[PDB]
């Protein structure tokens, strides 16, 4: 019934930039005033920054500000900081004396632009404890890199692996705006013990980095 | 009032 | 002033969810409370609103299945939703949203997983650092948390005393239908012989906690 449309759906900005997020209501809000802005950081609950269109909550830094009128509202981050990486939501209150509704915007992910940073690459053999249960997980860690896009390939005795690995990526770090990534190669214990050299290759741009270990040597 | 639907 | 949330967790399809939020430091009858939900990796969605006067209004999509009540005697507000499907899996919140007033309170949220699978605790294995660093003074270690259901697991290091350089990755769904994640930390390699490193893995859905000392080699 009631809709709020935010724009853009995502954006990328540098530290110190001014960020503007708009929110467009399908109808008039309650008393033309009940509009709030929320901020959600990775793995956290939403935190209210602005209420009543433009009132700043006491726990929120003053570089946040709200504005707007009628059915068009605006949240403004005057000087973007790394800890401002989050998804931002407007929420509106609607209805009459016999009707009460809330509606959220679909959210605006704010990404932090930053200099390129090469990952520190670590490779972990399967633990002896896991091998006792017939399965071997080899883990390759890409630590603190930027940008996000990166190609990770597994090699077992120089044979390229396919279909037996999974990747997981963090969101931008709240302090240095970098990413981290893990890639887990899942083999059976029988398979793992039939091979010697295990290697994970990371390709970004014009650079490839390969970290390897030999099974049974330390 | 502060919110709608109060009557 | 606090709002503590309870219930939820693992629910089977076609079943019902019942969630409560107990107010402490104030009376439930004094504010209007919404229920909101957020599917994994999606946005926030409003379910219904119970005014301070006790009237319940629901969003259209939720009207036919949702009921929001409050018990002034127990000082609680409660959401009930039936005929659950996998599409209803989400983190659910009770909240006075504070859209136009200075007061805003949220429960901590609780993940409701709609699934017919059974609960399974995690296997924790060490991601051991080599005794001699190969990365110029910085050593990586961690814990692999494998084969658990449902979500979530929380991981800390040294009971929360170690937070710098910790990366706890989002869980991935394996082909078995079970979840797995890793938590890693980068430390100075000179600390490998001195400092004890213990990952604390808490899987509340199975009432299991694991504390693993990750030792070199």
């Amino acid at each position: 019934d009631i809709q709020m449309t935010q724009s853009p759906s995502s954006l990328s900005a540098s530290v110190g930039d001014r960020v503007t997020i708009t929110c467009r209501a399908s109808q008039s809000v309650w008393r033309n005033k009940n509009v709030a802005w929320y901020q959600q950081k990775p793995g956290k609950a939403p935190k209210r920054l602005i209420y009543a269109i433009a009132s700043l909550y006491s726990g929120v830094p003053s570089r946040f500000s709200g504005s707007g009128s009628g059915t068009d509202f605006t949240l403004t981050i005057s000087s973007l900081q790394p800890e401002d990486f989050a998804t931002y939501y407007c929420v509106g209150h609607y209805g009459s004396e016999n009707d009460a509704y809330y509606a959220f915007g679909q959210g605006t992910k704010v990404e932090i632009k930053r200099t390129v940073a090469a990952p520190s690459v670590f490779i972990f053999p399967p633990s002896d404890e896991q091998l006792k249960s017939g399965t071997a997980s080899v883990v390759c860690l890409l630590n603190n890199f930027y940008p996000r896009e990166a190609k990770v390939s597994w090699y077992v005795d120089n044979a390229l692996q396919s279909g037996n690995s999974q990747e997981s990526v963090t969101e931008q770090d709240s302090k240095d705006s970098t990413y981290s990534l893990s890639s887990t190669l899942t083999l059976s214990k029988a398979d793992y013990e039939k091979h010697k050299v295990y290697a994970c290759e990371v390709t970004q741009g014009t650079t490839s980095v390969t970290k390897s270990f030999n099974r049974g040597e330390c | 009032a502060g919110h709608a639907g109060a009557g | 002033v606090q709002l503590v949330e309870s219930g939820g967790g693992l629910v089977q399809p076609g079943g019902s969810l019942r969630l409560s939020c107990t107010a402490s430091g104030f009376s439930i009858d004094s504010y209007g409370f919404s229920w909101v939900r957020q599917a994994p990796g999606k946005g926030l969605e409003h379910i219904g609103y119970l005014t301070a006067g006790g009237r319940a209004f629901y969003a259209s999509w939720a009207k036919s299945r949702s009921t929001i009540t409050r018990n002034t005697n127990e000082n609680t507000v409660t959401l009930k939703m039936n005929s659950l499907r996998a599409e209803d899996t989400a983190v659910y919140y009770c909240a006075k949203l504070g859209s136009g007033n200075p007061v805003a309170i949220w429960g901590q949220g609780t993940l409701v997983t709609v699934s017919s699978a059974s609960t399974k605790g995690p296997s924790v294995f060490p991601l051991a650092p080599s005794s001699k660093s190969t990365s110029g003074g910085t050593a990586a270690l961690g814990c692999l948390v494998k084969d658990y259901f449902p979500e979530p697991v929380t991981v800390s290091w040294n009971s929360g005393a170690l937070t710098s350089g910790v990366h706890t990755f989002p869980a991935v769904l394996q082909s078995s239908g079970l979840y797995s994640l890793s938590s890693v930390v980068t430390v100075p390699s000179s600390s490998l012989g001195t400092q004890t490193y213990i990952c604390n893995v808490n899987h509340k859905p199975s009432n299991t906690k694991v504390d693993k000392k990750v030792e070199p080699k």
